[PDB]
């Protein structure tokens, strides 16, 4: 809660990943590839 | 009440920290262009605003 801030910072759409993957298994667009594969949003996605 | 800087006879001033670093996060945050292209590697004047 605190650092949302700081964090929000470098991140361009914000890291909803299960919405995400709601929309990618409902056949909805998808985020594009450069802000899939940015640091902020891989090494999370990754670990989850 | 008194966070904003005061206003002077017809002026108001500010002084702040200047980093050179903060210009190039501010470069990564605005400078979403296409593949061929590359950013600057001199300070752009739209950062001291």
């Amino acid at each position: 809660d605190p650092v949302t801030d700081e964090l929000i910072v470098v991140r361009p759409i914000g890291f909803e990943p299960l919405q995400w993957v709601r929309a990618l298994a409902a056949e909805d667009p998808v985020p594009s590839d450069k802000h899939l594969t940015s640091a902020a949003v891989s090494v999370p996605g990754v670990l989850l | 009440p008194e966070f904003l800087p005061a206003v002077a006879n017809g002026t108001a001033t500010l002084t702040v920290d200047w980093h050179p670093e903060r210009v190039a996060d501010h470069t990564g945050v605005t400078a979403t262009f296409g593949e061929p292209l590359a950013p600057s590697l001199t300070n752009v004047p739209d950062a001291l605003v």
